[PDB]
Order: structure tokens, then C-alpha cells, then sequence
């Protein structure tokens, strides 16, 4: 435990409140819905796999997208341009090796031109005022993982999977802060794999009792049960792989 | 744009130029960093995207202030507060005289406060060298040039291998560790501390292997006792000559016992045992610290 570690957690807990998108913004969007958003995010999951991008890059792109759509009206035909420039920007921030723009143009099958993607990058930068370093569910998970001695990798792959599922459905999950989503996903992953529960050490560090995770936990549990039915499958396909311990193939618990 | 008169060109990079400039309306003197988007068919360079997003969150007396960002189609300007000069120019001007001990201690104390702030905010600097450090006329020094900086996770993943200017580069990077962290910044400051004291670069390597050997010759060749895991590192070779650690009375003659103690903790081989910025600030070396005015 480095001595700046507690400071970083406190800082991120403050930043997640400042970088939070408006919870009800999709109502105010005339032409696009929670369902088009799910199709976009799911597609971004596949783009991430095709280019072997980090999970963090995916979580950042979604944060950028939701904040951009919080202040800007977008027609359905331009939604994917917003998502593509969001992914390009998260790639430049997060990745050692960001894909070049011509590759992002290729992955949309020439739906947009290079000039459009670059111009959308400019607009997204302007609208977010270059504040690109957002806390994500992913960053909070990796901190929570340190409370497992010894590390349980299966619990980790499962928590990551549950956290990534939350990105798909704006309703309910925009209602919860990344830190709380990460808390429920961690406890749910841990209970599923080891049958154990949210550690007292995390309850003290985060301030969340198991009780306070309950609302988000009920939601997350349902999402988990219904995952094979959900119209968007890219995350399940991704977490079937052995590098993830095929955790998407694990049966969820029936009750909590 | 039209409200800045360019006074002089104070810096250059392949990215663009840095000018000392004056706001024509308010009279405010600024440093103006121009970044070429036009020769970028890739759009805004990730180096600029990181520099801006990270600087905007870092607000501290010992970190240079980003005043404004002007983003047009063909160009990107960063506007910073103007400071008298970088620590390299100061060191060259002081090469004959020497920098007074109370001033070296003040500057190290301040650099450590800026760095501890960066780290508490989950930013790695990764280019700490004298030309990226800025001093004003009132005795302040500030971290600058966040172009190589990165937000890091807890715990860290593998980040970019090519980071830190060779002379200031930590051994865990030279030996090719996949994981590195805040300790690389502490190592660079250690080198800068020694450089202020002796008026000479501590490890002036002309290549990666040369850099490594210069470090070994001074601190001794690391073994599994002082640095567990070192012989297992990707670029480690068992054929490396084994040199013995020199006495610090040889390395930094002017330094007192407290100074030598701090420097050696900043140069510890094992990144895990290397002193943190927070802990460095609490070291006895700083108990008398004052803020003297430099001579320019
Ligand atoms: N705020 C400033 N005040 C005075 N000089 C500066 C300032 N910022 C940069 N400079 C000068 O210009 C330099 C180059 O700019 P820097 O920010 O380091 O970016 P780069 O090294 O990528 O060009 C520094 O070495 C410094 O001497
Ligand atoms: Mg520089």
C-alpha cells in the first residue's frame, strides 16, 4: 500500500461526482433512445476487441459519450460519429498505441470520412473542455481487487464482466456513481465465486455498507440473470474467452 | 490569435515552438506553446490531449499554471504563466559560483511538494529534468512540461517503455520492467538534487548500456539481496560487471549527513523501497528549510 493510495481514492471519489453525466438526458434527446445507445456501446465493445484496446479505454469512451449527449442534441445518423470520435479520444488518452484515424474510419465501413471524424474529435474536445480523465467503474474495481489476499482472478474477471454489462443500459445504471456500481459488481462477483461477501475493509474505505449497495445490487443481479436474453451480446462473447476464465459461462446465483 | 504580441522564441520541440508573449489588451506576459495540428493527419496529438487534461486538474503553487487553451482548425496554443527561466539555464549561470545550500534545499523541498501533489492526483510526470523545471525571481520553482505525463491506475499496468530523458531515467526502466510507477519520478529528482549540489549531471550516459553502467559504478551493481527480482528482469544480464558501491562522500562532497541520507533513499534500487515524495518532505534534511531568493 503506497502512501498516496488513500489520497487517490479520495480524489477519484470527488472527481466522479464532477464528471457524472446528467441522469435524465435521454428524455431530452429528440431523435435517439436508450436502445440506440445500447447498440452503440455494444458495437464499441467489439471495436475494442478488434483493436485489442484496454477495458479502461472502453469505460472512458462511454463516459465521454454520455457527457457529450448530456449537453448536445444528436440525430440518429450522427450517433455513431460521436461514438467513434469518443473511442479515438479515449484511445489517445489511455492507450500506448492508439489506432490511427484511418482505421477508425475503416471500422465504420466508410459511414463517415476522415475529415468528419477529426472534426467530431474537435467538437467533443470543445464540449468536454478537454477534461478527459474521468474516474471509471474500472478504476474503482482495480482498487477494490487489492483487498483480496491472495488475488482471486476468477472473481476479478467476473467483476469486470458485471461492470462492463452496466455500460450497456443507461436506464438503470446512469443513476449510480461508478464507485457504487463497482462495489455491487465486486460483491456480486465475490459472492458468486467464493460465496463470500463485501469485506468490512472495503466498507470502511468506501463508506458503503453492504446495505447501501443493495439497490444497485438488485439491478445488477437481474441484469446478470437476463444476460443471455439481452439483445446486445458482445460482452458475453468477449468474456467467454479463457483469458477471462470464461466467467460469462458461470451460472449466476438464484438469490442473494 | 491577434491579442498576443510575440516577444521571443524561448523554446522548441518537433511538436512546435514556445514563445514569450504579451497580451496586448491586459499587458500580461505569458508563455505561448504552439502545437501543429496541420502536419497532423491524426488530429490532436495524444501528447497535447494528456498535457491539457492533466494540467487542468493540477492546481498547486509548484506546478506551472495553464491559463488558457486556444483550439483552432490548423493550430493549438497552450497559454501558461511566464516564469523567469528553467533550472538548466540557472545551473549553467551558477556553474562557476555554486548554488547556495539553503537554495538547493528550498528548490528540492518545493519540487517534492509539486510531485507529491501530482502523485496524490494519480499523475506520473515522466520527464523530470532541469529544463522542464521553472524558476521565478522570488525563489519559487515549479514542475512544467507535462507532455509525457500520464494518469495511472491503482495498481499500475504496463505503460510506455520509452519515457524519461536518458540521464534521468530510472534503472527499472532501463532493465525493462513491464511495470513502473511513481518511483521513476523520485529517481529523476534524486539525480537533479545531486546535479544541483555538484554542478554536474550525476549519470551522463551516452547510451542505455552506458547509462546503466554509470549507475552501477556509483551505486554498486544491484544483486538479489538489495533488489529482489533484479536478475530476472528482461534486459538484465548475468555478465554485467559487478562494481562496489562508492561512498557518498565521494559522490556528493558538499552534502551533509542528512542530505546524503535523503539522496540515497531517492536513489534506492528497488522501486518498492525507494522513498516517496510525501515521506521525503518529512525527512530531517528539511527541518530548517527557508525560501531564499535566487540571484539572476
Ligand atoms: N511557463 C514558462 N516560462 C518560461 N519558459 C518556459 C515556460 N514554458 C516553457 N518554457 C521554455 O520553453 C521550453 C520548452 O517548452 P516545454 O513546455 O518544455 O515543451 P517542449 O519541451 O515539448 O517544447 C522549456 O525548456 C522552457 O525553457
Ligand atoms: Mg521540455
Amino acid at each position: 500500500v503506497p502512501d498516496y493510495q488513500e489520497d487517490i481514492h479520495t480524489y477519484l471519489r470527488e472527481m466522479e461526482v464532477k464528471c457524472k453525466p446528467k441522469v435524465g438526458y435521454m428524455k431530452r434527446q429528440p431523435d435517439i433512445t436508450n436502445s440506440m445507445r445500447a447498440i452503440l456501446v455494444d458495437w464499441l465493445v467489439e471495436v475494442g476487441e478488434e483493436y485489442k484496446l484496454q477495458n479502461e479505454t472502453l469505460h472512458l469512451a462511454v463516459n465521454y459519450i454520455d457527457r457529450f449527449l448530456s449537453s448536445m442534441s444528436v440525430l440518429r445518423g450522427k450517433l455513431q460519429l460521436v461514438g467513434t470520435a469518443a473511442m479515438l479520444l479515449a484511445s489517445k488518452f489511455e492507450e500506448i498505441y492508439p489506432p490511427e484515424v484511418a482505421e477508425f474510419v475503416y471500422i465504420t465501413d466508410d459511414t463517415y470520412s476522415k475529415k468528419q471524424v477529426l472534426r467530431m474529435e474537435h467538437l467533443v474536445l470543445k464540449v468536454l473542455a478537454f477534461d478527459l480523465a474521468a474516474p471509471t467503474v474500472n478504476q474503482f474495481l482495480t482498487q477494490y481487487f487489492l483487498h483480496l489476499q491472495p488475488a482471486n482472478c476468477k472473481v476479478e474477471s467476473l467483476a469486470m464482466f458485471l461492470g462492463e454489462l452496466s455500460l450497456i443500459d443507461a436506464d438503470p445504471y446512469l443513476k449510480y456513481l461508478p464507485s457504487l456500481i463497482a462495489g455491487a459488481a465486486f460483491h456480486l462477483a465475490l459472492y458468486t465465486v467464493t460465496g463470500q461477501s463485501w469485506p468490512e475493509s472495503l466498507a470502511q474505505q468506501t463508506g458503503y455498507t453492504l446495505e447501501s449497495l443493495k439497490p444497485c445490487l438488485v439491478d445488477l443481479h437481474q441484469t446478470y440473470l437476463k444476460a443471455p436474453q439481452h439483445a446486445q451480446q458482445s460482452i458475453r462473447e468477449k468474456y467467454k474467452h479463457s483469458k477471462y476464465h470464461s466467467v460469462s459461462l458461470l451460472n449466476p446465483p438464484e438469490t442473494l | 490569435m491577434e491579442n498576443f504580441q510575440k516577444v521571443e522564441k524561448i523554446g522548441e520541440g518537433t511538436y512546435g515552438v514556445v514563445y514569450k508573449a504579451r497580451n496586448k489588451l491586459t499587458g500580461e506576459v505569458v508563455a505561448l506553446k504552439k502545437i501543429r495540428l496541420d502536419t497532423e493527419t491524426e488530429g490532436v496529438p495524444s501528447t497535447a490531449i494528456r498535457e491539457i487534461s492533466l494540467l487542468k486538474e493540477l492546481n498547486h503553487p509548484n506546478i506551472v499554471k495553464l491559463l488558457d487553451v486556444i483550439h483552432t482548425e490548423n493550430k493549438l496554443y497552450l497559454v501558461f504563466e511566464f516564469l523567469h527561466q528553467d533550472l538548466k539555464k540557472f545551473m549553467d549561470a551558477s556553474a562557476l559560483t555554486g548554488i547556495p545550500l539553503p537554495l538547493i534545499k528550498s528548490y528540492l523541498f518545493q519540487l517534492l511538494q509539486g510531485l507529491a501533489f501530482c502523485h496524490s492526483h494519480r499523475v506520473l510526470h515522466r520527464d523530470l529534468k532541469p529544463q522542464n523545471l521553472l524558476i521565478n525571481t522570488e525563489g519559487a520553482i515549479k514542475l512544467a512540461d507535462f507532455g509525457l505525463a500520464r494518469a495511472f491506475g491503482v495498481p499500475v499496468r504496463t505503460y510506455t517503455h520509452e519515457v524519461v530523458t536518458l540521464w534521468y531515467r530510472a534503472p527499472e526502466i532501463l532493465l525493462g520492467c513491464k511495470y513502473y510507477s511513481t518511483a521513476v519520478d523520485i529517481w529523476s529528482l534524486g539525480c537533479i538534487f545531486a546535479e544541483m549540489v555538484t554542478r554536474r549531471a550525476l549519470f551522463p550516459g551516452d547510451s542505455e548500456i552506458d547509462q546503466l553502467f554509470r549507475i552501477f559504478r556509483t551505486l554498486g551493481t544491484p544483486d538479489e539481496v538489495v533488489w529482489p527480482g533484479v536478475t530476472s528482469m528482461p534486459d538484465y544480464k548475468p555478465s554485467f560487471p559487478k562494481w562496489a558501491r562508492q561512498d557518498f562522500s565521494k559522490v556528493v562532497p558538499p552534502l551533509d549527513e542528512d542530505g546524503r541520507s535523503l539522496l540515497s533513499q531517492m536513489l534506492h534500487y528497488d522501486p518498492n523501497k525507494r522513498i516517496s515524495a510525501k515521506a521525503a518532505l518529512a525527512h530531517p534534511f528539511f527541518q530548517d528549510v527557508t525560501k531564499p531568493v535566487p540571484h539572476l
